[PDB]
């Protein structure tokens, strides 16, 4: 459940990652490919070069649909809808992989937040992709 | 794998009982329904909509006959699961891009098959030597994953 | 989330268990244990040889548990609040190992329910032991 | 663990440069922020109950040390993770009674420390090297249990 606090965490942690969005996403899938190499599996239409405008418009997506997801932090399932049915029924991803995602994420955030990335805020931040991996594999089955 | 000679005896008792290819079928069909996003692959099955459909679809079991067929294979090379799957490990991951997780999935819904066909004679220290079976399997179809 | 036609399912399977409730529940820990050892760690205090009382009487509880569960599927976190305050703040049991109870369960109640472990069955007991997983684990932090 | 040349001259050079005193420390303090359950193995450690207790914490911050100064011999033993680690294997399950999951917690934030301490030098490479090493010590610590 996220507490006030933790609301407060992640829009302050996520209102400093600002127009950085988008290439802090790509980068958490880079750092997902590389680290995690069974995600490919699921991208076998991708060129996963470093520096692929395929990964860079993928994680573009990925972090919009996060400034959305913050953006609607207290109302996700509703504002994540779509795309939990796209995951659920058609991409059909490995409840699994969103955890592997959620720490590159949060590797990615620490390393280009060096003052903001305090132990709360990491904290409330793996509490809010937690979530948002809840929501998204919600209608699974 | 590691498997006292023990163990090893319970799980080809236990195997020498087996019809593989009806487990087979059902294991892939329990997998199919349980867990239906494993279905992204089997698209052209055809007719997966419905548990009933699953279950009776001839490409699902003979699909389930195949897997089967192989792990039940692979049961004679224990000491060696590694060096028996490398090529299908190589297949599984560049070309059909299937999640090594789907394999643990498979797996465990194997283990309730075997608990459900059994019954009694599926005891705790039977399911503890397949665990290990189908961890181990699960772990040398991943191996090659890159 | 549970569908309407899995808590059918669920007080199917379950009603069936009846009064072996508490003989599966040690059965399933015993299974646990053996199969998955590092699950042992949670219970360094417990005889654990085969039909020991203590193994017993806690698969009682844990049946118990579970059916209270399935009387008040239609509403899990208030039913099982105080389970849930337990786990969270004095057991503080790694969320994984849930999941390696809930498949022992699973393989449990097909040893010994030929009839009725269906694969819709099997399906929907699977989704109800997640759902009583996370309801168990959501105020862990 | 078998990493290539270049990840090893990743993760060696890095660790030159890590004062283990401090992120050990760090790295312990957050696991006890960021997963509140690993708390339970430390009941005699003082005041654990704000992010500031748990990371002001003197003793804390000794055994953050103590566990990367211990993480730091496997480093140079990483090819035989197993025999170095066997001991603290043995110890923590059957003395500490410590769920090797914690391990797996423990080499995740202990990668998001080094990724906020080294900022843009950790890039997705040298991540995806200390992922195995972090993954391998798990498992070499994992590997006593019974
Ligand atoms: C933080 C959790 C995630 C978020 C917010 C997210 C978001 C998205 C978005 C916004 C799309 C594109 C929807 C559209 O515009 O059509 C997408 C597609 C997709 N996602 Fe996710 N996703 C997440 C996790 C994952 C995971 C973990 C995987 C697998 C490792 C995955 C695999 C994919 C794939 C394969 C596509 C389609 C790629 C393409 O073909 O265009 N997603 N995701
Ligand atoms: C014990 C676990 C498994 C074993 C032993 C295994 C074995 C096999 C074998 C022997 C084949 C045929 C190889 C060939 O074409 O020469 C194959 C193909 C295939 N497997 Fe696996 N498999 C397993 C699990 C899985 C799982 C869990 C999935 C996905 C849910 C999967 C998806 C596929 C697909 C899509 C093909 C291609 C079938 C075709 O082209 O008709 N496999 N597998
Ligand atoms: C289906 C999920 C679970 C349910 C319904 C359940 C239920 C219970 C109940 C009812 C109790 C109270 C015992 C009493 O009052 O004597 C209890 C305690 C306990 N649980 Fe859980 N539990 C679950 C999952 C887990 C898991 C996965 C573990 C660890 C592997 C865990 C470890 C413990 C421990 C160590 C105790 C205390 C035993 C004692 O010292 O008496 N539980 N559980
Ligand atoms: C994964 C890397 C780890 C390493 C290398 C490691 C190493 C150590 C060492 C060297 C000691 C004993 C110190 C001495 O007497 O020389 C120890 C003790 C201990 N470890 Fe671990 N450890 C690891 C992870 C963990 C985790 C994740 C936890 C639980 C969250 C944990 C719980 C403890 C506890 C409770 C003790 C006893 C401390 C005391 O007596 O105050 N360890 N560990
Ligand atoms: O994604
Ligand atoms: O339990």
């Amino acid at each position: 459940v996220l507490s006030p606090a933790d609301k407060t965490n992640v829009k302050a942690a996520w209102g400093k990652v600002g127009a950085h969005a988008g290439e802090y996403g790509a980068e958490a899938l880079e750092r997902m490919f590389l680290s995690f190499p069974t995600t490919k599996t699921y991208f076998p239409h991708f060129d996963l070069s470093h520096g692929s405008a395929q990964v860079k418009g993928h994680g573009k997506k990925v972090a919009d649909a996060l400034t959305n997801a913050v953006a609607h932090v207290d109302d996700m399932p509703n504002a994540l809808s779509a795309l939990s049915d796209l995951h659920a029924h058609k991409l059909r991803v490995d409840p699994v992989n969103f955890k592997l995602l959620s720490h590159c994420l949060l590797v990615t955030l620490a390393a280009h937040l060096p003052a903001e990335f305090t132990p709360a805020v990491h904290a409330s931040l793996d509490k809010f992709l937690a979530s948002v991996s809840t929501v998204l594999t919600s209608k699974y089955r | 794998v590691h498997l006292t000679p023990e163990e090893k005896s319970a799980v080809t008792a236990l195997w020498g009982k087996v019809n593989v290819d009806e487990v087979g079928g059902e294991a892939l069909g329990r997998l199919l329904v349980v867990y239906p996003w494993t279905q992204r692959f089997f698209e052209s099955f055809g007719d997966l909509s419905t548990p009933d459909a699953v279950m009776g679809n001839p490409k699902v079991k003979a699909h389930g006959k195949k897997v089967l067929g192989a792990f039940s294979d692979g049961l004679a090379h224990l000491d060696n699961l590694k060096g028996t799957f490398a090529t299908l490990s190589e297949l599984h991951c560049d070309k059909l891009h299937v999640d090594p997780e789907n394999f643990r999935l498979l797996g465990n819904v194997l283990v309730c098959v075997l608990a459900h066909h059994f019954g009694k004679e599926f005891t705790p220290p039977v399911q503890a030597a397949y665990q290990k079976v189908v961890a181990g399997v699960a772990n040398a179809l991943a191996h090659k994953y890159h």
